[PDB]
Order: structure tokens, then C-alpha cells, then sequence
């Protein structure tokens, strides 16, 4: 029912520095029917500038919201997305809801953007009630501590390493693996 | 809190490791060869590591993408030197796990236990 979307910026939000706020990102990406969402711009920065202190604030914030929302999405620059997702997995041992990092290789303001798919993927999983920290990218949902950025110029940028894909949005269905 | 990540290549000595400890780095991750290579001839690496291992944690992962590390079967060697294996952890999970542990503890014997335990599914133990 209720999800929080937390912006940290990244290539999805640029017009890598987050020009666009997270709420605006959702709009331009094309997810219109979401008012049973809320939005919080925590960062608005190029992810290659991510530092361990940034992790602390995000987790602090995440802790403020796990008992308040049904699911949580964090939008992120891709370059260090998996460092954040891995670190949050340790800081938030055993989340009571899904917490799902995502972002995009192409900014959402472009018409070829992978942002629509990645955002719809994160949404569908955050409403799934399957708890934990995850990464949503290119139709697939991967465990946050098992995700690595594997390609630098492809839509299929992320992979589950030594672990099986968690779920996959096929059409409008969430197929758990 | 700070951590150094070095990829093992041929013609690489302990000297740079000594300098990281000497710069206040708190942990080192090494991308070993294959399932956990550690050069033990024509190289001070095995010596140098065997020294620094009992000061800071020295973590061994792989420079490959898939399949963790198995020092049990070069590996046994490194394990007996003080090297902490990353098993099948991703590079990202390995770095962030270590850092998370650091800010909690400084004791290499404890870190070795935590680094070996599966906390959130990062690791097959």
C-alpha cells in the first residue's frame, strides 16, 4: 500500500549530479498513478562521490521509516550503487520490509531510458512484501549483498554473483525465482 | 574505517602493504589469483603478509567474477599466514563487510570470525 522513495541522485536524475528531485524522476519516468507514495530527497549527488558517512545517514533515515512504510525504494547513481546496497544490508540486519535500490544507465528525461523499467521493477517488488535489501535493474531483482556492477555501457548493468536472481518482472507479473 | 584494495599481479612486493599499515589503513583486501593464489617464491609477499596479518586484517578474495575463494585447497599457505578468506562474497560485500566490522572492532581474531560468518546472505558458509 504505502512506499517511500528516497533520492540520492545519479544518472537517472540528471538533465550524474541530481538536477531532478526523486518525485520529479518518478513523474518523467512515467509512473503517474502514485500518490500512495511519498518522497524524500536525501542526497542529490553524483554517486562516484559516495562516502561511508553517506551510508550512515541513509541507514539512519531507513531506520526512521521501516515501521512507517510497507516498502522502500532508493534511487542511486549506478557506479557505486552496489557498495551502498551491500553496506545497508549489514547496517540493517533483517529489515521488516523490502528495501530496494535502483537507478538507470540512461537519464529518465531521455525517451530511451531504462528508468521506466527499473522503477516499475522496484515498485512491483516493494509492494511484494518480500523483506530484505535488494537491487532492481533491467527487469531483475537481486540481493543487495550479492549484486555487482558488471557492465559499464549496457542496460543489463547489474548481476547477482554466486547467488540466484531473486525475482523478475515479466510483463506486469512478479515471478519469484 | 579505511580500507585498501589491491589486485595481485606478477612482480608485486610486500612493500606497498607495509606502507598502508604505516599510513593508518585499517584493512587490506587482496584480489588473489583464481580460488586464492598467494605467491610464495621469488616474492616477499608471503613473508610480508605473514607479518601484517597479525596487526590489521588482511582479506583474500579473487580477481575473477564468479566462484568465491577456497584456500583450503597456495591457499592453505596463506591461511596459515593470517589471511582471512572472503569465500564466495562479492567484491562490494567484502569491502563493506570489513569496514562495517572495523568501526566495531580492531581485533584481528574477531574480524576473522565475523568475516567468516554469514550475516545477511552475503556468504555461503
Amino acid at each position: 500500500m504505502k512506499i517511500l522513495l528516497i533520492g540520492m541522485g545519479g544518472t537517472i536524475a540528471s538533465v550524474y549530479e541530481a538536477s531532478l528531485s526523486v518525485k520529479e524522476v518518478l513523474d518523467i519516468a512515467g509512473i503517474k498513478d502514485c500518490e500512495d507514495c511519498d518522497f524524500l530527497d536525501l542526497k542529490n549527488v553524483d554517486s562516484t562521490l559516495i562516502q561511508p558517512e553517506d551510508w550512515v545517514d541513509l541507514a539512519e533515515t531507513l531506520y526512521k521509516n521501516v515501521k512507517k512504510y510497507d516498502g522502500i525504494i532508493v534511487t542511486h547513481g549506478t557506479d557505486t550503487l552496489a557498495y551502498t546496497s551491500s553496506m545497508i544490508s549489514f547496517m540493517l540486519r533483517n529489515p521488516p520490509i523490502p528495501i530496494v535500490f535502483t537507478g538507470s544507465m540512461i537519464p529518465a528525461t531521455e525517451e530511451n531510458s531504462d528508468a521506466p523499467l527499473n522503477l516499475q521493477t522496484a515498485i512491483k517488488f516493494a509492494t511484494s512484501g518480500i523483506r530484505g535489501v535488494y537491487v532492481a535493474f533491467n527487469g531483475k531483482v537481486m540481493l543487495g549483498v550479492r549484486t555487482s556492477k558488471v557492465r559499464t555501457m549496457s542496460r543489463d548493468a547489474f548481476e547477482s554473483i554466486n547467488y540466484p536472481i531473486i525475482a523478475e518482472l515479466r510483463g506486469e507479473d512478479l515471478v519469484v525465482n | 574505517m579505511a580500507v585498501l584494495v589491491i589486485k595481485l599481479i606478477p612482480g608485486l612486493s610486500g612493500d606497498i602493504f607495509r606502507a598502508a599499515v604505516e599510513l593508518g589503513y585499517r584493512g587490506i583486501v587482496i584480489e588473489g589469483y583464481g580460488a586464492g593464489g598467494i605467491p610464495y617464491r621469488g616474492s616477499d609477499l608471503l613473508q610480508t603478509i605473514e607479518e601484517l596479518s597479525k596487526e590489521i586484517p588482511i582479506v583474500m578474495t579473487t580477481q575473477a567474477m564468479y566462484d568465491g575463494v577456497d584456500l583450503t585447497r597456495v591457499g592453505r599457505l596463506a591461511l596459515r599466514a593470517g589471511v582471512i578468506p572472503a569465500g564466495d562474497m562479492t567484491k562490494e560485500a567484502t569491502v563493506t563487510k570489513l569496514m562495517w566490522i572495523l568501526g566495531h572492532t580492531n581485533n584481528v581474531e574477531e574480524i576473522k570470525v565475523l568475516m567468516r560468518k554469514n550475516l545477511v546472505g552475503e556468504l555461503r558458509d
